[PDB]
């Protein structure tokens, strides 16, 4: 798992490598209100439901 | 000109400060934390290493008796056996058939290579932070090594800098620490003088050169077999060798906040947490008189493209009318967006471009070029790439502006409902006043 | 047989612990704290010593001019003067009358004897207590050196001793310390890189051998007098030498709880505060079986003379009946009175004598000889000497027993008042009952 904080992994003798994620999703912001909720649901899929 | 600020303790984050003196044109500094180092304070408890058992040759007394003598040696064991009849290759000596005696002796001592291969048991407390900050502004560009506590002032090009104490007091080392070569272990070791056989700390020494030694390995002697000379014994195997095979994990692969643990000295590096207050004291030669810098009027900020990604994925444009061409110091007064540059060349053409990185769907920030001001607002689309190998260049703020599409919809719906409720209130008030007037 | 106790942290106080194994005769130990040492943890900040101004010879240029050159020296100063016409014993050189220049130069440097006479500025935190205890019981003497924290076990004649952490966490050293030879001061010194001229810390060095130096002593050059070669200059006097005569007080003559401060290493010794928990583990050979111990019956305790003074100002007499003659252990089960001796010789004559020290007007305590018991009460008169040169040998308990003279008077008076109140309430209740039955 690679959260937005990122992570590092050590493989054999190689140097550790760090990988970071981006705030990417599947909805459409600046669309119909049934698409803005979709956008803010890929991000934080636990507080959007409560707020709605 | 005294100034104060607070800058994040994140390696590589391009912090820029805006200093706006009342009599001079504004200035923009750039500070960056190239490297950080967290140093604990250590008190050595003892040293452990593999033991080595010393077995002197037996003393077989022919036709007689021998007596054991006590000695002051670590884990000394001595016993006397009767009725022995040894043998050798050519014949059996001790002519007396059964009135013989063998004295078995053994004791333990620190190994030969304990000075090269040993583990130290420390107590770690009261960490001290130390950094290496790169400070650049105007025509100044230098890197300095600073102690991050409010008592080390370093002068960079005539300016005094005091980096205040770290905001938080979090350190990754427990009270007790066991160090081996280049690995640090969060472990609880037995007290000196009470180590148990077979586990870590079966033999303990206060220091690698210290003459005293506490050893407890359960060394026990046994009666030799008939017709042989061998001094048998049994002993619980080494504790340092059990420990090496069963220490488990480390701290190099377990520390929070992604900070590397290094040894000699013990130190945790690049460990992102907290904020670093900064105090300054600038001379009067850094600024420029407001008369000399250009005058900027009618500033409009328009956003070309936006994409809330990690790198600088937004392009900004400024239109203005200026009298003379020179230099300004751009800055963004909200942490929603972070510009890339701290200086722009203004020209009579009246058009400059800037790059910014943001992490919210609809940002709103106020940007200033020399003394002017402007409010920028834009709509940004998410990026497609799932994973990238560089850290975020924004402050990671997500709440959109009240003028964004989502919040515009919320405002409109709430306004409609509020108008309905106000109309109902008015109807009720009119009805009740008419009823009471009767 | 595991055991635990709590002993005062006062030097020389003869603590006696009483151990009562059910299958064996009681045992009495004696533990005395010969010496303590409160050892802080120190981090060096910088080193200050008197400075020494270096003035190279002037370079008088004849019929020409010279330019100033900048250099990286501590508090460096350089200037060029115009129109000098110097003179020497034989005459006046620089043939040109007016077109000559003289170049003045000076800078500061650390003194020659700075390695032998300097003041160190430290940070002190997290003191560590180390003690030297004398343990005597049965027939075993001996004095050991024990770290007073819950993880150092030392064995004295087969008995394992662990001296627990100190009750209090009080230290006489503030956060910041200045150490000079054999004197410690509680002082707040300027941060490195920001020392002010003329006071402590005008010049600072990170270590005795460190090459870097920071100097701020207001060195300022002046124009040479006409017809002279001297390089005049002015400079604010040394701040270290000023500090020497106006440091004020110390900590050796200022510390609380009467503990002497020493140096190399910095430590505060014999400093009476708190309590020291003690854990034990005794072998079976330390005790004597109850069958071997003499049997004591009908124990009665009488006090001949008493005087609540610092030394042992009481004499105690015990009468009993025994079957055999041997050794008993004597202990007092209350801290109001402390017995001088821990064992006594029981004889068929049926009389032993003891010495005790008390600090209350009327003490009451129970004393045991081997397994017997007896309750002792006495009336003690105050002493006559106003001042003595030795410490107190009692536990400083003043409240008398409820059976004392003063408490007897209080009890009698309160009993009379209670009888009166009870009679009143009885009369009122009788009258109320008669009235209600009407
Ligand atoms: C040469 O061989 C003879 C073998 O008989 C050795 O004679 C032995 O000498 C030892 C001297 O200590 C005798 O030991 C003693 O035995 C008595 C009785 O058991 C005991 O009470 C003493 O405390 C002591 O242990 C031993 O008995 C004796 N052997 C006999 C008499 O048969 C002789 O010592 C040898 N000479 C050498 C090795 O130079
Ligand atoms: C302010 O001064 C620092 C140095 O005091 C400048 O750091 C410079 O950083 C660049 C890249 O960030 C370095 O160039 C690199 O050189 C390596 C050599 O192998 C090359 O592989 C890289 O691709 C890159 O070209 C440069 O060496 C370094 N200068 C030094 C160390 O003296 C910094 O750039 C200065 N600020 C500005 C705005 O220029
Ligand atoms: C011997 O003594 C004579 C005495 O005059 C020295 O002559 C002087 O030389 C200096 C250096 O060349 C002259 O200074 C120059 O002045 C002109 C202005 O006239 C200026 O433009 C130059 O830049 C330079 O500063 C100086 O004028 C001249 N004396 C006179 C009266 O003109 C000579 O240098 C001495 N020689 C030695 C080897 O000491
Ligand atoms: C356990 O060991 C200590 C130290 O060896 C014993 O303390 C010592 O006690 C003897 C007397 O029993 C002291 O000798 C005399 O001391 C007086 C003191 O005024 C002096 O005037 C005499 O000239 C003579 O030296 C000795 O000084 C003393 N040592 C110390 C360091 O205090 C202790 O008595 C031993 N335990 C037992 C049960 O004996």
């Amino acid at each position: 798992p690679v959260p937005v904080d990122g992570m590092e992994y050590h493989w054999g003798n190689n140097d550790p490598v760090r990988l970071w994620s981006q705030l990417t999703t599947e909805g459409k912001p600046h669309g119909w209100p049934h698409q803005i909720v979709q956008y803010y649901y890929g991000l934080y899929p636990a507080a959007t439901v409560s707020a709605v | 000109y005294e100034h104060s600020t607070v800058m994040p303790n994140v390696v590589g984050f391009p912090y820029k400060a805006h200093i706006e003196r009342p009599g001079y044109s504004p200035l923009t500094l750039q500070m960056q934390v190239v490297e950080t180092s967290l140093e604990p304070t250590l008190n050595l408890e003892y040293i452990t290493c593999e033991y080595k058992t010393v077995v002197p040759s037996p003393y077989v007394k022919c036709c007689g008796a021998s007596e054991c003598s006590t000695k002051e040696k670590p884990d000394y064991q001595c016993k006397v056996y009767t009725g022995v009849y040894p043998f050798m290759w050519g014949g059996a000596y001790c002519f007396c058939d059964s009135e013989n005696t063998q004295l078995s002796e053994a004791y333990v001592d620190r190994s030969d290579v304990c000075r090269h291969d040993h583990a130290s048991a420390y107590k770690a407390h009261t960490a001290s932070l130390k950094a290496k900050v790169r400070v650049m502004y105007g025509n100044v560009n230098q890197t300095v090594d600073v102690y991050v506590n409010g008592d080390h002032a370093v002068t960079i090009g005539g300016t005094q800098f005091i980096f205040g104490p770290l905001s938080s007091a979090w350190t990754p080392f427990d009270n007790k620490i066991v160090v081996y070569k280049d690995e640090v272990f969060n472990q609880d070791f037995p007290p000196y003088g009470s180590g148990q056989p077979g586990r870590f700390g079966d033999i303990q020494s206060r220091t690698v050169e210290s003459n005293d030694l506490y050893a407890n390995t359960a060394l026990k002697l046994a009666r030799p077999s008939p017709g042989m000379v061998h001094v048998p014994y049994t002993q619980t195997p080494s504790g340092f060798k059990y420990w090496l095979k069963e220490k488990g994990t480390a701290l190099n692969t377990k520390a929070p906040f992604g900070c590397q643990i290094k040894t000699n000295p013990v130190r945790a590096m690049n460990c992102a947490v907290g904020n670093i207050p900064v105090s300054m004291n600038l001379p009067d030669s850094a600024f420029t008189r407001i008369v000399e810098a250009p005058t900027i009027i009618d500033l409009t900020c328009t956003v070309a493209t936006c994409t809330h990604s990690s790198d600088f994925g937004g392009v900004l444009t400024l239109t203005y009318k200026t009298d003379k061409n020179g230099d300004c110091s751009v800055h963004s007064h909200s942490n929603v967006a972070t510009l890339q540059e701290a200086t722009a060349k203004v020209k009579t053409a009246g058009k400059v471009t800037l790059h910014f990185s943001t992490a919210s769907a609809s940002p709103s920030f106020v940007v200033s070029l020399c003394s002017a001001r402007a409010t920028c607002s834009a709509s940004c689309e998410p990026p497609k790439d799932h994973i990238v190998p560089y850290a975020a260049s924004h402050s990671n703020v997500v709440f959109p502006d009240m003028s964004g599409t989502a919040l515009s919809w919320v405002q409109k719906i709430s306004g409609g409902l509020g108008a309905f409720a106000i109309g109902a209130i008015l109807v009720l008030v009119v009805v009740t006043c008419i009823g009471l007037r009767r």
